[PDB]
């Protein structure tokens, strides 16, 4: 199986200079994209930097440009995230995320599949993003009925009539998990209980019958634009 | 287009 | 907006040897459709093969299929999907994923193979059904000249005042694509010299004029009982 | 009467 | 919360003697029965005694009775394993299970629900209710699905119950309960996992599958003395 | 009738 | 008169080097290929190495390659299993298996026909054909019938032979053959042992079940390389 | 063909 282990966070004074790695194992390293992904102790998602598999893009957030560097070694099956002028913001546990292509008729898309468990990072004491509102903050539902979180994008994340729009559940300790790509189609052995729907910039999850398991933070993502962005996150409770 | 680490046109 | 159907699975298969198909369907609620599977022989010979309902409460089978062929759905992946065992030569063909496209008119909804995927070529290397007795072999006209193209039904293919004839155009390297549904009414956006008439056991297919993309190979259908069958075909070609 | 793969009346 | 750690294994020769420890923390070990079950290098799990609470009934299995004495101290919270006249069939790694009480409608249904990782020994050179679990093992894509049967020699059922429970277990872990009752699911179990079966006849079904489901899977009937085992059906993912 | 570390009924 | 004595076992560190020896006797040894085959302590039995009479032609388990070597002294009537980089999971009892070739109407089927007692090796701190076997034991009175059951991954027939085949161990002795190409019964074994089935579906019929029948029962493909068995079923006589 | 170890036809 594929698996990812990242190292090398820890305490640092703000300013200071720190490198991650994450060893991958279990699939053909070069021939995938690898993702930096951050999760503020807020439980909010940031995507933090990409680089392609062969090494020829790489993107950015804009809040970590210049400071960050991300590199690969694809003969050591290695990814590398070199932070210098660390700040207070940029505490967070980092995950690596494979970017997986999902082949369709027209191309392939490609989604952040697979998570590492991730390496804590402590650091001591325009506007053109599109944005993705969703809703409810959290909610609390019986054994057995239905729940629906549902999201709103500042634009379409439509591309010549693909909605780029993927939904995915975090489980406490663990990492996120891909449950619905290209807004309403069904990740790796996700069961059909879990639907998505939506188009352009109205989207909508729905989870029926709610199991116990189902107890987790779900959160929405796009997948059209640089920088990918996350929602804020809906906690889901079991009566 | 292509987009990279995101769609890729067949 | 744009309906699309990939088939996938194909390739070299023994005798008696087992292989699976798969159609990743797009751009239309699966879940909602009725689906086909269709084989054409490398003799240009159409040979339906099964057909499952949008909510999978009715299965059909073609009689040189039953018991080796298994067909089934998984609407929350969209996907249909076509189970084969026990290969023999005979059924080696290119198969093809047709949906089951309802149109609906005043008395009730009409059902007919609408749309089609490009096909997964298949090769194994070695008495009730309405035969539809199609006319001529071949046809070659002139531009701007009639063609006819005439089709006998075993039996009545009528039911309840309405005759289930349909006409199917397949150009070389395509799918069959409708031309007529209903023994006379015409196709999403098919010109009006393809002009399909009829009724009972003798149904007609009139081109004119005919045009130089015209040339292909037409099928009757008949849709009235299972199986739902085809006329061996007859190829169009343009005098020079 | 109805035709699973071929007519539904009304 | 709940640890049991068992210890006092080793090397010994046959007919010799040895105790087995175990220490209970994380609950009120005074109010819940025990059990010691062992697994030989086959990967076969045998009953081997158990004692309740208050240690007013004490049962051994046919195999260990009269050499082996179970006992416990509940003001040390400590459970004891006495064995004497050892022989090679006794090599095993021993587990202490916790006897826990699920409370329904009509009364408490106990089964092994906590085990401990198990210390191992090693011996130098009728009517009981058999189990068939089939298939001896199963090799399944991601996704798909997987059967695992049990029929048992006689009825299982006690007053419109089913005791029939099944258990997983990965290298290196102990077995872990998945299904109690027939059809009742463990302590935070996925819904994949669906127990059903009554009488002589159970079926666990599981769909779809996931990489973590790759174990080994036994049966268990808890109606009748001696608790007994399934032969296991291993579970490996394509 | 109650089975010890089995059953226990109401 | 067949004889196949295995030698040179014992405990070892890890990553160590260690040669098995079989002396052969009864048998023109020259004329035969010669197999070693290991048993894991869970008693399932996988295939090792395999080497034709003249050794023109050698397979090895993609689990042991490169590490193992098979080699043969026709002179000496000895087989040999050099090892190296020795692991922990081949702790295994190993043992030499004659391929005996069975002269048919249309053809020589070849089938691991003699096993030696073994020696025993313990190291300290794809596209194969799956075979399975159901059920995973069985307990049945004396003079009843026992049905053991075999699916393969993929179709084990070979020009209308289908290369199924049957082995009975009982405690201390090595697998003794009982059912070569799906139907036919091995050397001196009783009409109440029935091999029947083709293409990927098998069954072993024992009936009536007598006293010695207490043993476990593997299938054996022998249509592709690796050689692979069932998981084996061990059949108790109730008392 | 034939297939060492396992088949050899006449």
């Amino acid at each position: 199986e594929v698996k990812l282990v990242e190292s090398g966070g820890g305490l640092v004074k703000p300013g200071g200079s720190l490198k991650l790695s994450c060893a991958a194992s279990g699939f053909t390293f070069s021939r995938f994209g690898m993702h930096w992904v951050r999760q503020t102790p807020e439980k909010r998602l940031e995507w933090v930097a990409y680089i392609s598999s062969g090494s020829s893009t790489i993107y950015y957030a804009d809040t970590v440009k210049g400071r960050f560097t991300i590199s690969r070694d694809n003969a050591k099956n290695t990814l590398y995230l070199q932070m210098s002028s660390l700040r207070s913001e940029d505490t967070a546990i980092y995950y690596c995320a494979r970017s997986g292509g999902i082949e369709r008729y027209d191309g392939t898309y490609y989604v952040m599949d697979y998570w590492g468990q991730g390496t804590t990072l402590t650091v001591s004491s325009g506007g053109s993003d599109i944005v993705l509102t969703q809703s409810p903050a959290s909610l609390t539902v019986s054994l057995g009925q239905r729940a629906t979180i549902s999201c709103r994008a500042s634009e379409s994340v439509d591309y010549y009539g693909k909605s780029f729009m993927n939904w995915y559940q975090q489980k406490p300790g663990q990492p996120p998990k891909l449950l619905i790509y290209a807004a309403s189609n069904q990740g790796s052995g996700i069961p059909a209980r879990f639907s998505g729907s939506g188009s352009g910039t109205d989207f909508t999850l729905n989870i029926h019958p709610v199991e116990e398991e189902d107890a987790a933070t779900y959160y929405c993502q796009q997948s059209k634009e640089v920088p990918w962005t996350f929602g804020a996150g809906t906690k889901l409770e079991i009566k | 287009m292509s987009l990279p680490g995101r769609w890729k046109p067949k």
